[PDB]
């Protein structure tokens, strides 16, 4: 709707000018999982005895 | 926009745009100029002549 009023003529693109399919998204899933503990993780630290 | 760094004056540029009237980019060569043309020639007051 704005594209052509400010982008178009700075030689901008639109993100997905020429695609066939609709871009995948991703989101963010609200639903605790268990992963395991990074072993960089500030936090929380396990060590294998 | 080369020639004006070369320091040639409006007529200079005018002239030799006269004979570089070839060197326009063609429609067919570049997927970038598919949708701008398309884009441009949508426009209320374009003419082809």
């Amino acid at each position: 709707r704005f594209f052509a009023i400010c982008g178009l003529q700075e030689g901008f693109e639109p993100f997905a000018i020429n695609m066939q399919r609709p871009v995948t998204t991703w989101f963010s899933k609200s639903l605790p999982q268990f992963e395991p503990v990074p072993p960089e993780h500030p936090h929380y630290e396990v060590a294998r005895m | 926009k080369t020639r004006y760094a070369l320091k040639d004056t409006d007529e200079e540029v005018r002239e030799f745009l006269q004979n570089n009237l070839h060197l326009q980019g063609k429609v067919e060569g570049s997927p970038s100029l598919r949708w701008q043309m398309a884009l441009y020639r949508g426009l209320p007051g374009r003419e082809e002549d």
